[PDB]
């Protein structure tokens, strides 16, 4: 999945 | 509101308490009591927001992905008919995603991005404000798609535009902020030749930054500066 | 109930996608409206009910033992006053749990025992009747503190009684009856050699009867005598 | 913690 924080 | 007569002291001791027994939905519940005393908060008070409603959405937004899978499977060729049970159960996930998105939002408004005037209060509202627009561009369809999808753009440059003004290319806020705007640019806009020059960009930047720092700033800017380089080699 | 206007199959089909989605809360409120519906459970409808109620409770009992410890760190000598705070937030879980367990104990006693024939149900109802009080137990401190607990003794002891007679000594639901009646009296009851002892004639009498299994039904009972051993080497 | 099921 795409990394966010 | 239901927290309307608890302290405003009292709810943020709770919404900690709440965090250490990963109780998030409370957690919550607490911090927007507490936004709704109405006094601004404080750098350690907006990040239990954010932990809180970050927890909660994310749970929605995976219940949300499986259930939408299983709606999709449902609508090819060869699938049995099973009657509007998916649907409704996704439906109803999605309303208490979207209700949770709203409230977010409403905090924002009423009153804390107005009321925020220093850059790392500022910038970290827009970075919210971005992301829960986003959350909604997630699982929109309709004829809002569109706008939801410019809400959640126009907040992240608002956001982007003070933060290079304002902070240090290794501000954690500010990388952060970048972060999520690049998968912005690649899951939401169709963008991923920007998702990819807005990742490299600020990690190179952060990089050549990086010798101004102590160590511990070191290390909250390199952990930050690793999601970058793993959504590179994920999208490269 | 809000779940009265749903059909009985639908508030099945959605207990099912609630688990898969891990949204345990929905999942029990599904399964509650499927249990009001008045028909009797059927083995898999049993285990969805006891999946979903189990989950939630199962949140309730580790945030109350985080705040429980808390708790009991602030009454130590030496230990700074911080206020009411931690004890009315243990003090609203502890609620909350109470109020899960009641509403199950409510559904077994409305009427899911009472209609329950055959061993295999009226000995998983059972079962869960002990459990729920034992959940009850764990957090009980006032006058009814010893009739809650031999409400749970009282629960397993007739579920013990029914499955000895009725069921081999492989059956799981027979193997994990005397798992928990077993933690019942190291936990709740201060009868630590008790505990011992029926877990070790439970293990036991298993072992041999193993050789009249399927594989399938050898890999489901040797399952739940594996868990009796690692209570008996933590106990022992 | 104690196993239970
Ligand atoms: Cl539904
Ligand atoms: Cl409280
Ligand atoms: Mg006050
Ligand atoms: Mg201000
Ligand atoms: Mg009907
Ligand atoms: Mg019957």
């Amino acid at each position: 999945v795409n990394l966010s924080i | 509101g239901a927290m309307g007569s608890m302290e405003r002291a009292s709810l943020i001791q709770k919404a900690k308490l709440a965090e250490q027994a990963e109780r998030y939905e409370d957690m919550a519940a607490f911090m927007k009591g507490a936004v709704e005393k109405g006094e601004e908060l404080s750098c350690e008070e907006r990040n239990l927001l954010s932990v809180a409603y970050k927890n909660v959405v994310g749970g929605q937004r995976a219940a949300w992905r499986v259930l939408s899978s299983i709606e999709q499977k449902s609508n090819e060729e060869g699938s049995e008919e099973k009657g509007p049970e998916v649907r409704e159960y996704r439906e109803k996930v999605e309303t208490e995603l979207q209700g949770v998105c709203d409230t977010v939002l409403g905090l924002l408004d009423s009153h804390l991005i107005k009321e925020a005037g220093d850059a790392e209060s500022r910038v970290f509202y827009l970075k919210m404000k971005g992301d829960y627009y986003r959350y909604l561009a997630e699982v929109a369809t309709g004829d809002d798609k569109k706008r939801i999808i410019d809400s959640a753009r126009s907040a992240y440059q608002e956001a982007m535009d003070i933060s290079k003004k304002e902070m240090p290319p290794t501000n954690p806020i500010r990388l952060g902020l970048a972060l999520n705007f690049s998968v912005f640019h690649y899951e939401i806009a169709n963008s991923p030749e920007e998702a990819i020059s807005l990742a490299k960009t600020t990690f190179d930047e952060a990089m050549a930054d990086l010798h101004t720092l102590s160590e511990d700033s070191y290390k909250d800017s390199t952990l930050i500066m690793q999601l970058l380089r793993d959504n590179l080699t994920l999208w490269t």
